[PDB]
């Protein structure tokens, strides 16, 4: 049961999206997307992407969904929602029952039903996280990427100040 | 259009993140470095039409390194026959696959 | 006078002293009288699991030296 | 808007298109589309009225959904190929998702439902940018992935675009919506010949950009956004009615005009590949857009109209509007058919 | 694993104390209150400046996200390129701040 | 293939169907769009970490940063709609039907 | 071609500009210490700015100077301590100089 | 055995937060030429106990809320985040020794604004929502300089590891090469925790005026559970103590004394100044701290390269 | 002071890395015998399990090449108990 | 050049300190002599294994042992 923990989080992740795509309100939609970001971040952290998991927490949840909740507060002061929620939940639990009774499934692609602990690597990486040094490579190998991203963010600041002015 | 400015000016804008076989930081290999290298060296220069049919075996080896569908299928078959013989009782696990042997190195 | 604030400061200081001394004594207790092994990097984890194998008692902290080889 | 900031934002639109055109890595393709969208959003909100905010919001949602589908296509390509080259895709699911996403960025049917609205809500210069410059980057990506494009999907999208662009502009009196349904129909004409000969796709793209640039430049020169204000042009400047005459006759595909040039070549490249029925019904549908062009120039451009007395004030002032490249674009959008073998420079 | 134990323990202790806080004085039968604010019932007006400082936070937080691998990037062998791109990113953050300055975006929450 | 990939793609398609046909708050559409971005982040991260392809470790951060900037842009459009109608109901965005 | 459904569609405006289809009013009542006691304030704000400030007083109106008319001069003297009740002997001195 | 370590972390946190109220009232008393509590306990030592029991037996509001569920989730998230900030703190050894503890604490402290936002949602008072939005914009403003100052210092650390930061300061305190970072950091942590002169929750009515004594005592204590933590974090970051690995309690006494003096420095700042106007601290962040913080971030990028003092990666 | 101490710390890091380098051939030899041990044990247990299945080749490579492929995690720890599986698959990630 | 500088140092000393520290951070690594040693130390740090070479017969500059006098040395780092 502990061997499938990534898989278990993934189920919650799917559930979390059906939690907010049913859309009772942007308030509870934001709450569901924050819980979904937490559990998908747990998925990322369980493969060794610790820096990318802390980028989910710092930038997605701590940076951006704060601004979504802020704008939901300031600008935005059932049957369809609950029905779409229970519909997606029944679809996902029938998928879980299929893939656990069969250990093989095909919706669009062919998917194994064992846990994803098998597909890892048996080596080590010495005195570094490979993911950390690959993100450190943004400044040494990623010059053009830094240029286009910084120009896009500068243009993003300029564009926000243009269209929020109204004049 | 693909205006190949990077080759005309001789600059390396984004060829480096393109494949797994490229120069990585601290010489870290990808898991399928050898397979991708073999498939790239097969399909080089012969065009995509000849590459889809003349480099099928390297590409199948590389896609099966990436996804491990055949390996997981074989592990499913072995684990399923093992579970059947455990349920029937015609097989017993050895002490080195039950965790009673105090590993080697 | 001003030394009346010192009993509350001393109580709060004991409350801040307890977690650090606690985790120091617990890490010395659970690791064979020594510091907890820090495995930030995969080489450290490989050496630590190799220690757990070569100890023979399924503990990384049980150290084996020259007496273990002939 | 500050003209320096306007120059910087237009250079960022151009820079995003250039990054999509030149880059070898799929992430930089996605980055170029993100840069292009993020930069073009203020060009649509130049006049700051609620129609432009609605148009920019609809454009944002369509291009953002298209960009997410593009990144999902890139990610499935990474699953099934382990690499990032902008070349053919290595999964038909990535092929379908990227064809859908580029169809959303072009405005092809069944994702056409924003192109008549957004073009209506934004000014004529930003609508010119939307219907000409924003077609260059997804046609470049479609030009580079055509070994992986499913033929049935691209032909379904193409003929659906041609039928909806044909039967959507029959009802239209707004000039920007006529240009938008014309856009949808011409993108169908470009993408149906894509897997047969992509040079004729580029030929159709360049002739379309010339004719669309001519039409929006005449619209800005006359300040006419409707059919009825276009009818009031002969009493102000008679040559402008002649130019919208010849350019609308060219966009439907009359011989011997230049807009007959691409689609004829397209039919010429579809019968080589033994497709007879498809370019036949394709040009049957193009006869319907030519037919409402001929109503929209016969009934309401040629035979002269009741005017208003205030127009006799406007006789005393000439046009000081910068009609940039307008005679060159009007000559090229009409009189280029004798140079039809120029297309080989696009090979 | 021990991390999840710690997080679960903190969530458990917080939920325990919050439930005891919400339900230990609900044992009391104090009184039932009817009780029939600066604004009375007016709708909350949108403040444009609060939204502008939230988006300015979001964009500078993204520029921070680009800045975050610098202690690892200082360990590279391509230090001239790395130092150039680091100074370029902090300069572009400063240019975004200067444009936010001079276009009066930082006013009445300066 | 991997089984967690099916769940991440199913999450992506759930938020994609939540974006497409509801005709509700505009903020709910932006929430579905950023859920699509979240699932793309998770899926790119699990693939790049799975294959040990080191240079693409900076790729999801890029996928974060641009798209979060994109999100900021969307909110400003919403605020302009929120400065026009008082609501973010997308059925107020029907001026351009005619 | 206007059909039965596409019949209420009026043309868009000629300049493509539609009409745009208010400021906050706060009531800081007698529930507040940094106003020095008993004051109601009807603020009219425009964001951070104060457009209008309407003080409502009378929350300590006690009819002092109607009570003074029914008391003698010596009996009326301690009312003046209780007017400016951090300036007691100054108000005593003002009333005493008057008398 | 690990659960004993978690409990001896988190129960003394709540006790230290309880007696921090007494230390606040006493130290503010003597600075104001008076006494703090000395009646309830001997030298006031039973005042936090009596106060916590008094709050836990008051009637709660249970008002008409826009959300009951977020009215419940705001104290739970507040206490849970206030307790999880302490788990990578190396004193001298942490509960959870992680490679990215600094970035962990930055991310979890960025998550703390949802307590303020949900507490502003849960009260139906629109003015409490306005004050919550002002508090959130204050906190997200100063998180920017927290992130950039912390990045500039970790350029001298070499990693995101909090225990490496003890090895970093074995010769000199890191306040000597980074005192402008240290003083902007200290004022920014003061502005993070809604602490005077940056508090805007007592006067022009805060976000947590809806809460009365059931959740409020929890909110408050979670808030002070941040404050000590931030000072402890500042103590790790700029005032790194001597660590003898054979006597760890030397480090524990040394960092405890420094963290107490720094929390008392918070108390001594709030008793000495008036408050900011709201746009004045927005002026303080966006126009005074942020250009200097960018300039010093450029200086701490280029400085180890130009002195050949790039710190070790491991 | 930070200049002198970070130069000293870089010298100490080089010393630690050279101790690692000097130990790496012995660790490489033990790791090679470790993985060939586990593959040979899985091969013998497959040979004693997979006899009921018709058309089965024991130890059949799924790769068309004859190059040595680095063994996957579920290839080595596929027939062992869940404790050793969980250790070898999430121990370093879950370590403290 | 000193009237405007004294004026901005009297009005905006925060921005004067900001632009001065930023200017020093830009220009000073191009003037420091120690910037070479940063590069030299970051390439002297052995993250990977020093993979040996097959002795073809003629490689005099490659040592046969770590303690041999030929090869790269770190005496510049031990002295500094
Ligand atoms: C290669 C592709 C070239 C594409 C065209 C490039 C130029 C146009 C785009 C930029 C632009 O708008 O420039 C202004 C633009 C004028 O556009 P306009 O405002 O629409 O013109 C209306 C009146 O002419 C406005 O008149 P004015 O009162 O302002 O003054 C008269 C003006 C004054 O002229 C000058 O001042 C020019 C001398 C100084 C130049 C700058 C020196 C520094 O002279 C002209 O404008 C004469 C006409 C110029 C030619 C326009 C068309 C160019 C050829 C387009 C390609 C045709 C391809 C056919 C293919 C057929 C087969 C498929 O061009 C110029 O002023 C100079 C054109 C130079 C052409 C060079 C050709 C060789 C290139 C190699
Ligand atoms: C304003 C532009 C500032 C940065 C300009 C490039 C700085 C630099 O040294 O880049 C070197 C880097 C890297 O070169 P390098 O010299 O580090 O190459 C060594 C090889 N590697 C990276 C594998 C270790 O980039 C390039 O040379 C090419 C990409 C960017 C080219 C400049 C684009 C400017 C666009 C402006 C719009
Ligand atoms: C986290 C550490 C601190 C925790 C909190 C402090 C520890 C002590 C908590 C329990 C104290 C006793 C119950 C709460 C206070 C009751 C005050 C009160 O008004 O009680 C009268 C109330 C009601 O008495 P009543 O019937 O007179 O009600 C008055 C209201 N009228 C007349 C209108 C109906 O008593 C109770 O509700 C009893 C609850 C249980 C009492 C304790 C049982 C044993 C606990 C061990
Ligand atoms: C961590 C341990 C403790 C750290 C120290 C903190 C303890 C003491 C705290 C005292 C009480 C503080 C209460 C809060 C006060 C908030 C208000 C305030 O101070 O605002 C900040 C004020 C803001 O300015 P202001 O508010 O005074 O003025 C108004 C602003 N103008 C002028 C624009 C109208 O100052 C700063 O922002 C300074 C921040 C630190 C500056 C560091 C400078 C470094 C020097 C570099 C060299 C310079 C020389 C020239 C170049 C040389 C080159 C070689
Ligand atoms: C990490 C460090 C943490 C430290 C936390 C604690 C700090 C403070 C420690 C205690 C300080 C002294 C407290 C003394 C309280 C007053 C005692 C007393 O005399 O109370 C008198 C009262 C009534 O007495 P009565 O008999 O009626 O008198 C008539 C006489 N003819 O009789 C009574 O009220 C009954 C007796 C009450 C005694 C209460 C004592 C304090 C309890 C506090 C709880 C925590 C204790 C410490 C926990 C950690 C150590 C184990
Ligand atoms: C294989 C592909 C490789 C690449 C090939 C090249 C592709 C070319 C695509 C051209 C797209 C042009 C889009 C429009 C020009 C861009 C800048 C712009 O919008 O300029 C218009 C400008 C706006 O000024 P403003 O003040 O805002 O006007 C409002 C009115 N008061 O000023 C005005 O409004 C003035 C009015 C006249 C403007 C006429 C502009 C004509 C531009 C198109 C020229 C023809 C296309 C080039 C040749 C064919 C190339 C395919
Ligand atoms: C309304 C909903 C409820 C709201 C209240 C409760 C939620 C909020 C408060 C709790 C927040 C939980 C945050 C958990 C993850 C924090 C990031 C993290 O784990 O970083 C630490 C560390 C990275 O460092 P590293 O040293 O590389 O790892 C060891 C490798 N040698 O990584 C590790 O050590 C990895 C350890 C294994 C993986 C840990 C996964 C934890 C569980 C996933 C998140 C659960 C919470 C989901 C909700 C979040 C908030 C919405
Ligand atoms: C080349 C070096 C690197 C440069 C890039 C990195 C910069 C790091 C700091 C980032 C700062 C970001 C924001 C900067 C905005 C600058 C413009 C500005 O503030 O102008 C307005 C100001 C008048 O102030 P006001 O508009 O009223 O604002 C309210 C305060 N009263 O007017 C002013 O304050 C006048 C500002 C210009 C004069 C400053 C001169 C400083 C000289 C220091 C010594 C030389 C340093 C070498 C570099 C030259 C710098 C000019
Ligand atoms: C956590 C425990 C054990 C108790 C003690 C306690 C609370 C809850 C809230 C508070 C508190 O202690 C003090 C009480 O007195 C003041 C007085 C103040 O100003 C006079 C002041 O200003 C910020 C703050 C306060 C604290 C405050 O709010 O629960
Ligand atoms: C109203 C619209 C859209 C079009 C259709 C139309 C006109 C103008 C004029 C005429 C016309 O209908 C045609 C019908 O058939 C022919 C056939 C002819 O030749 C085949 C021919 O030669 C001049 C002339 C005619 C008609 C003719 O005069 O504008």
């Amino acid at each position: 049961m502990m061997t499938y923990i990534v898989f278990i989080l993934s189920i919650i992740f799917v559930m979390g999206f059906v939690g907010f795509s049913s859309k009772p309100s942007p308030i509870y939609g934001g709450l569901g997307l924050i819980v979904s970001g937490g559990v998908g971040c747990g998925i990322v952290l369980n493969f060794g992407g610790s820096f990318l998991g802390l980028m989910v927490f710092l930038i997605y949840l701590g940076g951006m969904m704060v601004v979504f909740g802020y704008t939901t507060a300031m600008a935005t002061e059932n049957k369809v929602v609950l029905g779409t929620f229970i519909t997606g939940l029944l679809m996902e639990f029938l998928m879980v029952y299929y893939v656990l009774k069969d250990k093989e499934v095909e919706i669009v692609f062919k998917f194994n039903g064992m846990g994803d602990w098998v597909i890892y690597d048996t080596g080590d990486s010495g005195f570094f996280s490979e993911e950390a040094m690959g993100i450190a490579a943004l400044y040494s190998y990623g010059t053009w990427l830094v240029i286009v991203t910084g120009w896009s963010l500068l243009i993003g600041v300029v564009v926000i100040m243009e269209i929020t002015r109204g004049n | 259009p693909f205006f190949d400015v990077q080759k005309k000016l001789g600059v390396d804008l984004d060829h480096w993140m393109t494949i797994q076989s490229a120069e990585q930081p601290h010489r870290i290999p990808a898991r399928c470095h050898a397979f991708e290298k073999e498939w790239i060296e097969c399909a080089h220069g012969i065009g995509s039409i000849r590459a889809e049919k003349e480099c099928k075996i390297e590409f199948e080896d590389f896609r099966e390194c990436l996804l491990r569908q055949k390996t997981m299928k074989r592990l499913n078959a072995i684990k399923r026959q093992r579970d059947k013989l455990i349920k029937e009782g015609k097989y017993t696990p050895p002490p080195h696959h039950s965790g009673q042997e105090d590993l080697r190195p | 006078m001003w030394f009346e604030v010192l009993p509350g400061i001393a109580v709060m200081g004991v409350c801040l002293f307890i977690p650090g001394m606690a985790t120091a004594r617990i890490h010395r207790f659970s690791n064979g009288g020594r510091e907890k092994r820090v495995a930030h990097y995969s080489y450290q984890w490989y050496l630590m699991e190799r220690d757990r194998r070569v100890s023979g008692v399924n503990r990384y902290y049980v150290s084996k030296g020259l007496e273990n080889i002939d | 808007m500050n003209p320096i900031i306007l120059i910087i934002i237009l250079m960022t639109v151009m820079l995003g298109t250039i990054i999509v055109m030149i880059s070898t890595h799929w992430l930089l393709i996605w980055i170029g589309f993100e840069m292009n969208m993020l930069a073009i959003i203020p060009i649509m909100m130049k006049k700051h009225n609620p129609r432009a905010t609605e148009a920019s919001t609809k454009y944002f949602l369509t291009q953002s959904t298209a960009s997410m589908l593009l990144m999902m296509a890139i990610i499935i390509n990474l699953m099934f190929s382990g690499q990032w080259t902008v070349m053919k895709l290595f999964n038909p699911m990535a092929s379908m998702l990227m064809t859908m996403a580029l169809a959303m960025k072009l405005g092809m049917a069944p994702f056409h439902f924003w192109v008549p609205e957004v073009t209506q809500g934004i000014p004529l210069s930003s609508g010119l940018i939307l219907l000409t410059w924003q077609k260059l980057a997804p046609m470049s990506v479609l030009y580079q992935i055509l070994p992986s494009i499913n033929l049935d999907l691209i032909l379904t999208l193409s003929i659906l675009s041609i039928t909806i662009g044909g039967w959507g502009g029959l009802n239209q009196t707004q000039l920007r919506k006529i240009m938008a349904y014309s856009s949808i129909a011409h993108m169908g004409w470009m993408t149906a010949v894509l897997l047969y000969n992509p040079t004729m796709t580029l030929l159709n793209l360049i002739i379309y950009i010339i004719m669309t640039s001519t039409m929006f430049t005449l619209f800005m020169a006359n300040s006419t956004t409707t059919t009825l204000s276009l009818s009031h042009t002969w009493n102000k400047a008679p040559i402008m009615t002649i130019l919208v005459l010849i350019t609308l006759l060219s966009m439907g595909g009359l011989p011997p005009l230049s807009g007959f040039m691409p689609k004829w070549m397209i039919i010429q490249e579809m019968t080589k590949n033994d497709s007879i029925i498809l370019p036949t019904l394709m040009a049957i549908t193009a006869l319907l857009n030519l037919y409402f062009y001929m109503r929209l120039t016969y009934s309401t451009a040629l035979t002269m109209f009741p005017s208003t007395n205030n127009m006799k004030m406007k006789w005393q002032f000439p046009t000081t509007k910068r009609m940039t490249l307008l005679p060159t674009m009007t000559v090229l959008s009409t009189m280029l058919l004798p140079l039809t073998p120029i297309l080989s420079i696009l090979e | 694993m021990n991390l999840m134990i710690t997080l679960l323990t903190n969530f458990t202790l917080a939920t325990l104390l919050v439930t005891i806080a919400f339900w230990l004085p609900q044992l009391n039968v104090y009184s039932e209150k009817t009780s029939p604010d600066p604004m009375g019932s007016a709708r909350l007006p949108f403040s444009m400046k609060f939204f502008l400082v939230a988006i300015t936070f979001l964009l500078f937080d993204l520029e921070i996200a680009l800045l975050l691998p610098l202690p690892w990037a200082s360990q590279t062998t391509n230090l001239n390129t790395m130092l150039t791109m680091a100074l370029l990113l902090i300069f572009l953050l400063a240019v975004s701040l200067a444009y936010e300055w001079t276009q009066k975006g930082l006013e009445w929450t300066e | 293939m991997s089984l967690v990939y099916m769940n991440i793609m199913m999450a992506f398609t759930v938020s994609l169907t939540g974006l497409l046909m509801y005709r509700s708050h505009l903020m709910s559409s932006l929430l579905c769009l950023e859920g699509m971005m979240l699932s793309l982040f998770i899926l790119a991260t699990l693939m790049i970490l799975n294959s040990h392809f080191t240079l693409a470790s900076m790729m999801p951060i890029i996928l974060l940063v641009f798209a979060a900037c994109e999100a900021a842009l969307g909110l400003s459009l919403l605020v302009m709609v929120s400065n026009t109608y008082g609501t973010d109901y997308v059925q107020n965005l029907n001026l351009l039907q005619c | 071609y206007p059909t039965k459904e596409t019949a209420h569609w009026k043309p868009p405006p000629w300049n493509d500009v539609d009409p745009p289809k208010s400021n906050l009013t706060l009531n800081f009542g007698p529930q507040h210490p940094a106003a020095h006691g008993v004051l109601r304030l009807v603020m009219e704000l425009s964001g951070e700015m104060v457009r209008k400030c309407d003080p409502h007083i009378g929350l300590l109106h006690r009819g002092t100077e109607k009570l003074i008319e029914y008391k003698t001069y010596l009996q009326a003297l301690p009312y003046f301590d209780r007017l400016d009740y951090v300036s007691m002997m100054c108000n005593e001195q003002a009333y005493s100089l008057a008398v | 055995m690990f659960m004993i370590n978690v409990l001896t972390l988190i129960i003394p946190i709540l006790l230290a937060v309880a007696f921090l109220t007494l230390v606040e009232r006493k130290v503010l008393g003597y600075m104001q030429f008076r006494k703090g509590p000395n009646v309830v306990g001997p030298y006031g030592l039973l005042q936090p106990i009596a106060d916590a029991i008094k709050l836990f037996i008051k009637e709660p509001l249970r008002p008409a809320t826009s959300s009951i569920s977020m009215f419940i989730l705001a104290p739970i998230l507040a206490l849970t985040l206030a307790l999880t900030m302490w788990i990578p703190l190396p004193m001298p050894y942490p509960l959870i020794n992680m490679n990215l503890g600094v970035l962990f604490m930055l991310a979890m402290s960025s998550l703390a604004v949802y307590s303020i936002l949900w507490s502003g949602w849960a009260s139906n008072s629109k003015y409490a929502l306005i004050g919550a939005l002002r508090a959130v914009a204050q906190t997200i403003s100063y998180e920017v300089t927290l992130a950039i100052i912390l990045l500039s210092v970790l350029l001298m650390n070499g990693s995101f590891t909090l225990s490496t930061l003890i090895i970093t300061q074995e010769q000199v305190w890191l306040i000597f090469p980074a005192w402008p970072l240290a003083m902007m950091w200290f004022i920014s942590t003061l502005a993070e925790t809604n602490r005077a002169p940056f508090d805007l929750t007592e006067g022009e009515s805060g976000f947590n005026v809806e809460y009365a004594a059931g959740p409020f005592a929890l909110f408050f204590m979670a808030e002070y559970a941040n404050i000590i933590m931030m000072n402890i974090f500042t103590t790790t970051l700029f005032l790194g103590a001597f660590h003898n690995p054979y006597m760890p309690e030397l480090y524990t006494i040394n960092f405890t004394i420094k963290s107490l003096l720094l929390s008392i420095t918070f108390l001594w700042i709030r008793a000495s100044y008036p408050r900011f106007r709201y746009d004045q601290l927005m002026h303080l962040l966006w126009k005074n701290f942020l250009p200097l913080t960018l300039a010093l971030c450029m200086w701490h990028v280029s400085l180890p390269i130009l002195l050949s003092s790039i710190p070790p990666q491991t | 002071s930070m200049m002198r101490w970070n130069r000293e710390r870089r010298r100490l890091q080089i010393e630690d890395f050279e101790a690692r380098i000097a130990l790496m051939p012995l660790l490489q030899a033990e790791k090679d015998r470790r993985v060939l041990q586990m593959l040979r044990e899985n091969l013998e247990e497959e040979a004693t399990i997979m006899k009921d299945v018709p058309g089965w080749k024991v130890g059949e490579s799924v790769f068309h090449t004859t190059r040595w492929v680095t063994p996957m995690m579920g290839e080595l720890y596929g027939l062992r108990t869940g404790e050793e599986i969980l250790s070898s698959t999430y121990g370093f990630i879950w370590y403290t | 050049v000193a009237a405007f500088l004294k004026n901005v140092w009297a009005k905006e000393p925060v921005l004067v300190a900001s632009f001065a520290i930023a200017g020093l951070a830009v220009i000073l690594p191009t003037l420091s002599p120690y910037t070479k040693y940063s590069l030299m130390i970051n390439r002297a740090t052995p993250y990977n294994y020093p993979v040996p070479l097959r002795d073809d017969g003629n490689m005099p500059d490659v040592p046969s042992h770590p303690q041999d006098p030929q090869g790269p040395s770190l005496e510049w780092l031990k002295r500094l």
